[PDB]
């Protein structure tokens, strides 16, 4: 992802993208950067954080029930 | 003497068996070496191993390191501190 942010500043996780890119450029095996790729995708879509919040909400609602 | 001349001419024709065998051996050995070489040439994968470490493929890093100080992509605290100093 390019660093050009939507408001003229640094992108939201262009830093994460650059960490992943540096890992890929200096890595011996592409699976070494699996964690950083997961971090970049998680920033892009918030999937893991949203799932954690959703399961917390589910537990809260089922405790109420 | 006509038959003798004919036999001499025929012997001048044909091929030397020693030279024929030597050329055959050389050709077969050359073909074997080159065919194993071509097999090992074909054995290589299309995607190279170090392609993620290649300078041509990692072309965004250098450009973005060069361009990181442009106001369109600056970290706000960096601008704040350069204003402070």
């Amino acid at each position: 992802a390019s660093g050009w942010g939507i408001t003229g500043n640094k992108g939201r996780c262009y830093d994460f993208w650059m960490d992943f890119s540096e890992c890929m450029s200096r890595c011996r095996e592409p699976k070494d950067c699996g964690l950083l790729r997961e971090d970049y995708l998680e920033c892009l879509h918030h999937s893991k954080e949203f799932q954690r919040r959703n399961r917390i909400y589910k537990e809260e609602q089922r405790k109420i029930r | 003497f006509i038959m003798e001349f004919a036999e001499n001419l025929v012997l001048k024709l044909m091929e030397d068996p020693k030279e024929r065998d030597r050329r055959f051996r050389e050709h077969v050995y050359r073909v074997k070496d080159r065919c194993e070489k071509t097999k090992e040439m074909w054995s290589y994968p299309m995607r190279p191993y170090g392609f993620w470490t290649f300078e041509r493929h990692n072309s965004q890093l250098a450009w973005d390191a060069q361009i990181s100080q442009v106001p369109g992509r600056r970290d706000p605290y960096d601008d704040l501190l350069q204003h402070y100093s």
